[PDB]
This record gives structure tokens, C-alpha cells and sequence, in this order.
């Protein structure tokens, strides 16, 4: 629906273990995180519409559409992301604590 | 949320070494404190303490307990005010 | 954007409310720069960012950053409303 | 930071107060403005709304609240600075 279990654009639960990609030699904490990703089809069910019916932005494009955006396609992408704290070694081996934006995909929607 | 703040690398990072940190967060999410430290044969050396955005690792923890047994740098996090003022190792 | 690759990038586009038909319900602003993303993904030229693309070299063009905007307008029942609308102004584009 | 005069003629249906101040919020980079809006069909002012208004280049560096459209049905002005929408006027400009 919006959360997945093979279907419409939805949010797939996914855990990235830094050990699985080699980054545990520079990241101290966390040892991984629920990054998630988006996947699925972007259908056209709602007449008078491209993608999100609520977005002003794509309603303006959608309107300017129906009279230089013919070539446009809709993917399943993140609509909401959330930051995460990380404690890691920078490239001079100083220990850094930072809040990294856009780490965790919280919601998916068709563009 | 408020947390104990400590920065062993204060000089280079140009912060204060110690104090508090008032945590800020978006709307629907939890706040946590963390601690981090070295333990070099029986002697604790503090690395950093402060606030910690929502992570599942910290959830319903009143206590700051080390996540790992023998790493070079230990990490804990906890939920609630000043829960990172003291901490502990694993068994 | 580039005369040589079709890279993913920000294209400018001003919206005039009087043009599209929307000035009878929208009091303010008269309009604004509602840009748009075009180009081809993935990017080969030029942090989920990196976990993705780094799982990708081994394993769409869309707004990566947006500004909100205030609007004064007539609602459906003919009342004047003021709302701060999120995601109105594309500042930056990138590949998902 | 920035405080603005607050007025809502539609306080009833939205559940707000009618009259006050509003304390402005906007993320780090950006400017914050105040605004007023009103009607005037026949000489008598009819307040609509006053409040905070997000970063908008039409408001940049205006210390007074001056509506500038020629002959609107609803007048709107925006400004920079604390309580800048306490007063408002109309100073039409070609357009």
C-alpha cells in the first residue's frame, strides 16, 4: 500500500549492517540502521492527476501540463526522510559525533 | 530532553569541554543521550557525551550500558534526562 | 545543465497565477519560481545517497531539496485562508 | 526572534484566537516576515488576517506594511521587522 509486502510504490523495510559493506572500521556507532528503500509501480488511477494529488507543486506542473513537461515519468521515491546520529572516524582519524540528514527513508510516494 | 555534554576533543573542535546539551528533535521521535569512552587496562578516558537522535538501540533504556564487549571505543545510549551521567560495561 | 550530457538538474520556471486561471482564488503571492527537475538517472557524471549508490556500483531525477511558501487564498467555502505550504519551491535536484 | 501582530477573522472555524501576537518560526537560513490583509470596498476597512509569513522576496527589506497592487479586492502587504504589520497602508504602483 505504502508499506510493502510485489506491488504499488511502497516502503521496503531494510537494515544496513556496516559490517556487511566494510564501514565498521570507520563507524563506531550505530553498527547499522534501518535505512529502508522505495519500490513499486506508479499507476494512474486518479483522473485529472499526475502522482500525488495533494502536492501543489505537481498540481501546477500537472496544470501547465494540459496546455515542456510531456517527456515526464514517475518513479517511487522517498517523500520523507529522517536524520540519524553517527559516531565515526573522519579522514584524519578524529572521532566525530554528527547528526546526518536524510539517512532513513520513512515514507515513499510516486513522483 | 537534556543530556550531559562532554567533548575530549574540545580544543580542535572549538567547543566547551563540558556542560549540558538541550536536545532538539522533530515532532514524532524519541530523544536519547549517549556516552562514549576508552578503557585502557582498568582506567576510563571519556571521549564524548551528549544528545542522540532517535535510534532503536536506545529504546526503553533507563541505563547507559556498553553495546560491545571489547571494542577500542565503547558506546552507550539511553532514554530520559541525564541518563548518560554514569554508565556501565557488559559482563 | 549541460550542452553535452543530459544530467539530472534544476530548471527554472516561474508560475504566474493570472496565466493558469488561479488568480481568482489566490490573493498572494501573484506568483513564484516553482522550478522543476529534468534529466537522466542514474548519475554517472559530475548519505542514503552513498549507501545506495555504493551498494549500486557493486550490487529518477527528482527534488532533493525544497523550500516551503506562504499563501493567502480563498478556500472552497469562499473564506480567506493563509497556509504555509511545504515542498513548493524546488531548490535542488538529484537522482533517487 | 521575530514576533508579528496576529489577527484572524476566521478564528471561529479554525480554532485560534481572534487577536494577539504570533511568534515566527522558520529554519536556519531564511527570512521571516509579517503580513496583513484586509478589505476596503466602500471606505471602511475590514480586517481579514495579520500574522507571520515565510521567506518571500516581495517582502525583503520592507520595514512598513504597504500594499502595492493597483486596485485589489483583497489588500495584502508584507514586511520585515518586529510588529511591522501593526500599521498598514496602500501605495499602489503600476501593474
Amino acid at each position: 500500500g505504502l508499506e510493502c509486502d510485489v506491488n504499488i510504490c511502497c516502503k521496503k523495510q531494510f537494515f544496513v549492517s556496516f559490517k556487511d559493506i566494510g564501514w565498521n572500521d570507520w563507524i563506531i556507532a550505530p553498527s547499522g540502521y534501518h535505512a529502508n528503500y522505495c519500490e513499486g509501480e506508479c499507476p494512474s488511477h486518479i483522473a485529472g492527476t499526475s502522482g500525488s494529488s495533494l502536492s501543489f507543486h505537481s498540481t501546477v506542473i500537472n496544470h501547465y501540463r494540459m496546455r515542456p513537461f510531456a517527456n515526464l515519468k514517475s518513479c517511487c521515491v522517498p517523500t520523507k526522510l529522517r536524520p540519524m546520529s553517527m559516531l565515526y572516524y573522519d579522514d584524519g582519524q578524529n572521532i566525530i559525533k554528527k547528526d546526518i540528514q536524510n539517512m532513513i527513508v520513512e515514507e515513499c510516494g510516486c513522483s | 530532553r537534556e543530556c550531559i555534554y562532554y567533548n575530549a576533543n574540545w580544543e580542535l573542535e572549538r567547543t566547551n569541554q563540558s556542560g549540558l546539551e538541550r536536545c532538539e528533535g522533530e515532532q514524532d521521535k524519541r530523544l536519547h543521550c549517549y556516552a562514549s569512552w576508552r578503557n585502557s587496562s582498568g582506567t576510563i578516558e571519556l571521549v564524548k557525551k551528549g544528545c542522540w537522535l532517535d535510534d532503536f538501540n536506545c529504546y526503553d533504556r533507563q541505563e547507559c550500558v556498553a553495546t560491545e564487549e571489547n571494542p577500542q571505543v565503547y558506546f552507550c545510549c539511553c532514554e530520559g534526562n541525564f541518563c548518560n551521567e554514569r554508565f556501565t560495561h557488559l559482563p
